[PDB]
């Protein structure tokens, strides 16, 4: 019916591909096309600040000695998935058209 | 029991939603210069609190809220 | 004693595999070999009721009985390897991580050279779920 | 002179008294007035209730359940007797026994409903200073009414009994058992 979104909720432009590979979700296991799927990059700590202190005490070769590593992952979510944990939210008309590119 | 004083160093903020409990931070003045790297634990509190209030701690190494 | 008597008065590096998931938390003991071990601890021994066997409290309560058995095995320093979950599971550990570490440090064990050792695929099989997901 | 600087209940002295706990010292204050009888405005602000001693607070929350109950002046008549009883039983100033009992009957840790998911979850939640005071008071003086409700032959004496056993940590007291059982859930689950 009505063209709600010009790009159709995709990063896939018309008249190019018409097919982009499916990708699983790290929530519910749902598949969707890669372009539709909602990418985020996490940078998840291996220790809270509160505990970081306590462990860096007992360390000598680590903590102070070398900066602590972090678990990195890419997270591709489904639409429904994203919305429900409210990391993507509905926006007014003027704002929906805005993009921030791939930068945070 | 263990009765271990601590001074409420500041009002950490508002956590919970009942209108009952607040989450506040406790600083140890219990120590005499004994090693603590904790060093200021967050503690959930029951009922009204105010800064500079001493209170006894039955537990230590509390991170309060966690992920749960 | 039972432990060190030819490595005594010197630190000894164990290795500790920590596996944190949303049904249980494990704490294991290895000696930079992985071919021999001394103790296998599960959250579920210390705390009962399946929800609370993966909770932070489970971890810490278990961790103190790591330390108890390490000082009888001559082990003092502990390398640590944090593990999330399977390669057809998620990439997130459960809440029992970050609890265990602090419990050990505070209990006078040394900690150095922590690592992230987890099974992440180059690619693997179709993930459990459906096309339409769990719902 | 001899009632200018000197301050008594009418023979009970406030020099002897010391605050038993160091957790509480700004919610436990000393009496100087010769009756705990109230006549002021006692609340208007979040802390304005901790400017006054435990004695006054206790005597006001002593009983309720009106039907022609004589309220404050009646309560004071029982206070007098109960102080004499506590005095000869501890062989020590009754006031200072009250100071102790309020602190040692109080629950110092709690656990609450705060979870979600159709389910509840409990965590160790520390009791705030004013709450230790208040809760202890209420439990002790709840015990009193229940003890005389159809039972005993004693009118003030039950109060004296409770305040004694509370200060000893003995589990006869209505206040002590509460501290006990609550902490068996709040230090057995976090």
């Amino acid at each position: 019916m009505t063209t709600k979104r010009r790009n159709h909720g995709r990063a896939k432009p018309p008249c190019s591909r018409g097919r982009t590979r499916p990708v699983h979700c790290f929530n519910c296991g749902r598949l969707a096309p890669k372009d539709k799927a909602v990418g985020r990059f996490v940078v998840r700590r291996m220790l809270d600040q509160a505990s970081a202190r306590d462990v860096a005490e007992a360390s000598n070769v680590y903590g102070a000695g070398f900066p602590m590593p972090k678990l990195y992952m890419k997270q591709r979510f489904c639409i429904a998935c994203a919305i429900h944990s409210r990391t993507v939210r509905a926006r007014p008309t003027d704002m929906r058209k805005r993009r921030f590119t791939t930068k945070v | 029991d263990q009765a271990q004083v601590g001074l409420i160093i500041k009002v950490l903020g508002r956590t919970g939603s009942r209108g009952n409990v607040t989450q506040v931070r406790v600083r140890l003045m219990a120590e005499e210069g004994s090693p603590d790297a904790n060093r200021t634990i967050v503690r959930n509190v029951k009922g009204p609190c105010k800064e500079g209030d001493m209170l006894s701690l039955m537990e230590t190494e509390r991170e309060a809220r966690r992920l749960r | 004693f039972y432990g060190s008597s030819a490595a005594k008065d010197e630190l000894v590096y164990g290795v500790v595999h920590i596996y944190a998931s949303f049904n249980d938390t494990f704490v294991h003991v290895t000696d930079m070999s992985g071919r021999e071990t001394f103790c296998k601890i599960t959250g579920g021994m210390k705390v009962k009721a399946d929800r609370d066997e993966s909770s932070p409290y489970a971890a810490m309560m278990a961790a103190q009985d790591v330390v108890a058995r390490c000082k009888e095995c001559g082990i003092n320093a502990l390398h640590v390897k944090m593990r999330a979950t399977g390669g057809v599971g998620t990439r997130s550990p459960g809440p029992g991580a970050q609890a265990a570490l602090r419990a050990l440090a505070r209990a006078g064990m040394k900690i150095g050279r922590i690592e992230d050792v987890t099974p992440i695929p180059t690619d693997s099989t179709r993930r459990k779920g459906s096309r339409r997901g769990r719902r | 002179m001899s009632a200018k600087a000197p301050k008594l209940f009418n023979k009970w002295s406030y020099e002897n008294l010391q605050t038993t706990e160091i957790a509480l010292s700004d919610h436990i204050s000393k009496t100087a007035t010769y009756v705990p009888h109230s006549a002021g405005r006692w609340q208007k602000k979040r802390f304005r209730k901790a400017r006054i001693p435990i004695v006054e607070r206790l005597t006001n929350g002593l009983m309720f359940k009106g039907r022609g109950n004589g309220k404050k002046l009646q309560a004071v008549r029982l206070v007098k007797h109960t102080l004499e009883i506590i005095h000869l039983l501890t062989d020590q100033n009754p006031l200072q026994v009250v100071i102790d009992a309020v602190s040692k009957g109080a629950p110092r840790e709690d656990s609450t409903r705060v979870g979600s998911g159709g389910v509840v979850r409990r965590q160790a939640v520390d009791v705030s200073p004013m709450r230790r005071v208040n809760e202890a008071i209420y439990l002790m003086c709840k015990g009193a009414r229940e003890a005389a409700f159809r039972n005993l032959k004693t009118l003030p004496e039950c109060l004296a009994d409770e305040i004694v056993n509370a200060s000893k940590g003995s589990s006869n007291s209505y206040a002590i058992k509460k501290k006990d059982e609550v902490e068996r859930v709040a230090k057995a689950n976090r």
